[PDB]
C-alpha cells in the first residue's frame, strides 16, 4: 500500500548575531602647553562596554 | 596662596618695595635688574638716542 521512508521528521531553531561584541564611547580631554614646553597631564576616559557572553577582549 | 609659608606674601623688586610685581596669586615671574658701567666720549653731545635690548627665546621646557 505506502511505504513511508521515515524521514518525514524535523525540529528547528535559530541563531543570530545582531551586535558587535565590544562599544567604545569617548571622553578624551585636551593638551594644552605653551610653545616648546614640556609636561604631563590626563587626558580623560573611554568606557568599552562588554556584550552578550564576551569574557575576553583583544584589542589593537 | 593656599598655603601656610605663602598666606598674604608680595613679590618686588629688589632694594623698591614700592613696585610690587605679585600678590596673592600663582603666576610664575622672573626678574632681569640691569646696571650700566660707561664711558661718554670725550666732547660729545647727544639727547635722545635710545639703548634697545632683543630677548631671543632658545629653549623651553
Ligand atoms: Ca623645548
Ligand atoms: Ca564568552
Amino acid at each position: 500500500t505506502t511505504q513511508s521512508p521515515l524521514n518525514s521528521f524535523y525540529a528547528t531553531g535559530t541563531a543570530q548575531a545582531v551586535s558587535e561584541p565590544i562599544d567604545v564611547e569617548s571622553h578624551l580631554g585636551s593638551i594644552t602647553p605653551a610653545a616648546g614646553a614640556q609636561g604631563s597631564d590626563d587626558i580623560g576616559y573611554a568606557i568599552v562596554w562588554i556584550k552578550d557572553q564576551v569574557n575576553d577582549v583583544k584589542l589593537k | 596662596p593656599d598655603k601656610t609659608g605663602y598666606t598674604n606674601t608680595s613679590i618686588w623688586v629688589p632694594g623698591e618695595p614700592d613696585k610690587i610685581i605679585v600678590y596673592n596669586e600663582t603666576k610664575p615671574v622672573a626678574i632681569l635688574n640691569f646696571k650700566a658701567f660707561y664711558e661718554a666720549k670725550e666732547g660729545m653731545l647727544f639727547d635722545s638716542l635710545p639703548v634697545i635690548f632683543n630677548f631671543q627665546v632658545l629653549q623651553v621646557g
